[PDB]
RNA sequence: GCCUGGCGGCCGUAGCGCGGUGGUCCCACCUGACCCCAUGCCGAACUCAGAAGUGAAACGCCGUAGCGCCGAUGGUAGUGUGGGGUCUCCCCAUGCGAGAGUAGGGAACUGCCAGGCA
RNA sequence: UCCCGACUUACCAACCCGAUGCAAACUGCGAAUACCGGAGAAUGUUAUCACGGGAGACACACGGCGGGUGCUAACGUCCGU
RNA sequence: CUCCUCCUAAAGAGUAACGGAGGAGCACGAAGGUUGGCUAAUCCUGGUCGGACAUCAGGAGGUUAGUGCAAUGGCAUAAGCCAGCUUGACUGCGAGCGUGACGGCGCGAGCAGGUGCGAAAGCAGGUCAUAGUGAUCCGGUGGUUCUGAAUGGAAGGGCCA
RNA sequence: GCGGGCAUCGUAUAAUGGCUAUUACCUCAGCCUUCCAAGCUGAUGAUGCGGGUUCGAUUCCCGCUGCCCGCUCCA
């Protein structure tokens, strides 16, 4: 929302000088965020990856996507075509309303959250840290859930190296240790 | 990779118009303009062409690059071909979905008269 | 343990370049393509190229992949 | 081989039938298709997947 | 003895042995044992001449075997008729053309090498000469 | 006459890397999506509105041989015909003659609209 | 602190990089010949096709060339010519 | 012991051996038609459990993948992958060829009648192709106003499936 | 010249695709003065070794480490 409009004022005059950029189309923009639940408990049971999609259509706004398995493997007893993960992807102004809940709500409430990782970037400027708790998002609550399955959140931005990515999102007050 | 995908869709529909030897009305769409050519059955060079890039069809329009502008080109490329004696033309999507502006341009050539 | 082969399918080029063919004349029998159908030539379901029109047989490499085509020119 | 032969019989009342095969153990649904009847020269529904 | 660790096919045809060799220069060492005749070097012969070279140089200086026994020679048992399929693979040869560098050597003086390549040549069925490396 | 865009010819001497470079003329991202439309989730894509921004990415054009790619001449291999020598396998006469590799070439060349000084 | 592993072992050893070979079921190359078609002349008792009357023959052998098999044995065997 | 693929096989076709290797005796009402999209294997890194590998995100790579089933020829315009709607896995034919000693087998544009797909134009007579098969006789079952042993029927026969 | 398991201490299951299932042997425990006979309570399998195809092999496809019946003749 106004976190999206934080980009039009509070980052541009501030990240025009952190790397001495050429243009306003150079400022590292945030392209998409994907909310992966890798559910390796959906073969012997079927009534829970929908439960992983039950909250993901409440944590983020939209009907979640069941992913297939892409390859038959034996180390985890799955063939291909099987429901294995369930991800959601977020763009537009209804990703910064979600991203406001990862600066206002989420990072207060993580257990032993003495720090925020900074070496988690892939190398190209993409931050992908996941949370171990699906109790930390306040859209779903205490008398609701059976598992604590949790999820990943991969932040994708248009940076080039990862310290553009490190200094590309911390400007939205994403803290670090 | 918007152009690399689009010429991949067209290059099956560009064929069956070389192996058929049909006069191709080809449409090129872009965010703000809309283009059309009529090309001979050979692959060599065009017969008639029309777009919004000409200044005739520039300020006859409220805006360049919308469906009412595509119907401006739809009358324009068709009425300029019949005066050369070209009908029984085949429409080439050129990778665009026949839905929006390019539907509005082929619709406005079928009214003005181009035999498909 | 061995001993089996199959009947030979009589594949290959039946009308070579510069030969004048009637329409419907089989020009090459093949398994894959290895020869693509140019002008006045159909591909067929077993990829047997055949003359769609009377004329002379014409082989030419043409395309962004240097693929051998077969046209028919009257 | 382990597919039985069925007998697609027309709906047009004429005795014209097609014959085809069917996995009987996989698919027990009566296969019905709109095929051509040369006795009446219309496309009609063929039924009765034996 | 040398043998491929796996092959895609158990038996080969007999083939022929026409032509001249392609690896004809001393590539790695200084002194070579070039083949000047033509025949087949079984892996028993290549190994017998590999020991006879190494024992003559007293385990000193590097030794390359530039050929490899990669052809399976079959041989029908005794008292069996003709026919009844191809026989069973009994040894492995390298086909050798005139001009093939069989072995190579450096790290020893030349007169120890020409001595050691003379002891190896008496283990091979192929007339051989001693060649040294050439610039161009 | 350079510049851009469609369609081609052509199919690596045309590709790739590396470097420089271009703006509302065109093209690209880009603004927004409420509806036509649509995503097995996302206006990402497709699609529709309309130009606030930027030429960053893409995309052209210009550099550079780093890499592909192209590549003679001569020689060698092989070989048709003829005649010879002998385990195999060659040699002569004559005709054809590679592949590989060298020298070197090489940063493609070309038929419609539009733009701006002519 | 079995987690350290700093101290390094004539090392098992990828993938990559350089050099070197081999293949019949390898091919980013690629002949000679042969084969198809076309156009020419000379030559050949139509040699060429078709249709019909009558056949025989369907145990081949060796020699050159290209090969499979065999032992690059066989006056061996099995193909092509 | 029939069939398919490769090599032998001599750069057209063909070509033997108790020569060298493999496969078939099906599957599929979608795995067929069409229309609209799409593009892989592997690897690196990131890391809620998660490990070499489940899922997600990027980079590399460029088909090393995939092709219902062997191997070979193919395949990006994909013949690979996904959904929409569907029955052309149509009936009668078929110029013309290819291939066999023959029986036979194969390819086929086009025409006729109807039909499917396009919110327009623009294809389909089964599947990427090549194995998945059995002549005749004798019957069986439907259809057919073709024959119907004095005639009218019928039985039997024919023809079509 | 067929190929049947190459299965736990040992013997027999699971041989057209997971987890490994009987019976003895066994290590412990209780009865008995001590042994037995018991009756209870447990232990373990790269499923000979290593190759493929496989998503995955006791399972297939070959290898091939021995073996038990084989048949190796007509002169």
């Amino acid at each position: 929302a106004k976190l999206h409009d934080y980009y039009k004022d509070e980052v541009v005059k501030k990240l025009m000088t952190e790397f001495n950029y050429n243009s306003v189309m150079q400022v590292p923009r945030v392209e998409k965020i994907t909310l992966n639940m890798g559910v390796g408990e959906a073969i012997a049971d079927k009534k829970l990856l929908d439960n992983a999609a039950a909250d993901l259509a409440a944590i983020s706004g939209q009907k979640p996507l069941i992913t297939k398995a892409r390859k038959s493997v034996a180390g985890f007893k799955i063939r291909q075509g099987y429901p294995i993960g369930c991800k959601v992807t977020l763009r537009g102004e209804r990703m910064w309303e979600f991203f406001e809940r990862l600066i206002t709500i989420a990072v207060p409430r993580i257990r032993d959250f003495r720090g925020l990782s900074a070496k988690s970037f892939d190398g190209r400027g993409n931050y992908s840290m996941g949370v171990r708790e699906q109790i930390i998002f306040p859209e779903i609550d205490y008398d609701k859930v059976d598992r604590v399955r949790g999820l990943d959140i991969t932040i994708t931005t248009t940076a080039k190296s990862d310290e553009e990515g490190r200094a590309l999102l911390a400007a939205f007050d994403f803290p670090f240790r | 990779d918007k152009k690399s995908a689009r010429i991949r869709r067209a290059t099956r529909a560009r064929r069956k118009l070389q192996e058929l030897g049909a006069t191709r009305l080809v449409v090129h769409r872009t965010p703000r303009h809309i283009y059309a050519q009529v090309i001979a059955p050979n692959g060599s060079e065009v017969l008639v062409a029309a777009s919004t890039v000409e200044k005739a069809i520039a300020e006859q329009l409220k805006y360049t690059g919308n469906k009412d502008a595509a119907a401006a080109v739809g009358k324009a490329v068709a009425e300029r071909a019949l005066e050369k004696g070209i009908k029984d033309v085949s429409f080439d999507r050129s990778g665009f979905q026949y839905h929006g502006r390019v539907q509005a341009l082929a619709d406005a050539a079928r009214e003005a008269g181009l035999q498909f | 343990r061995n001993g089996r082969d199959s009947e030979a399918k009589r594949l290959g080029v039946k009308r070579f370049g510069g030969e004048s063919v009637l329409a419907g004349s089989i020009i090459v029998r093949q398994r894959g393509t290895k020869f693509h159908a140019g002008a006045n030539v159909g591909c067929g379901r077993d990829h047997t190229l055949f003359a769609k029109a009377d004329g002379k047989v014409k082989f030419e490499v043409k395309g962004p992949k240097n693929r051998k085509f077969i046209s028919i020119e009257a | 081989g382990i597919r039985e032969k069925i007998k697609l019989v027309s709906s047009a009342g004429t005795g014209h039938f097609y014959t085809t095969t069917k996995n009987k153990r996989t698919k027990p649904e009566k296969l019905e298709l709109k095929k051509f009847d040369p006795v009446v020269r219309q496309h009609v529904i063929y039924k009765e997947a034996k | 003895m040398l043998q491929p660790k796996r092959t895609k096919f158990r038996k080969m045809h007999k083939g022929r042995n026409r032509g001249l060799a392609q690896g004809t220069d001393v590539s790695f060492g200084s002194f070579g044992l070039k083949a000047v005749g033509r025949g087949r070097l079984t892996a028993r012969q290549i190994e017998a001449a590999r020991r006879a070279m190494t024992r003559a140089v007293k385990r000193q200086g590097k030794i390359w075997i530039r050929v490899f026994p990669d052809k399976p020679i079959t041989e029908k048992p005794l008292a069996v008729r003709m026919g009844k399929g191809k026989g069973n693979v009994e040894y492995w040869v390298a086909l050798i053309q005139p001009g093939k560098v069989l072995y190579e050597m450096d790290g020893v003086p030349e007169e120890l090498a020409r001595e050691a390549f003379k002891l190896a040549a008496a283990k091979l069925p192929i007339k051989t000469t001693f060649v040294t490396k050439t610039v161009m």
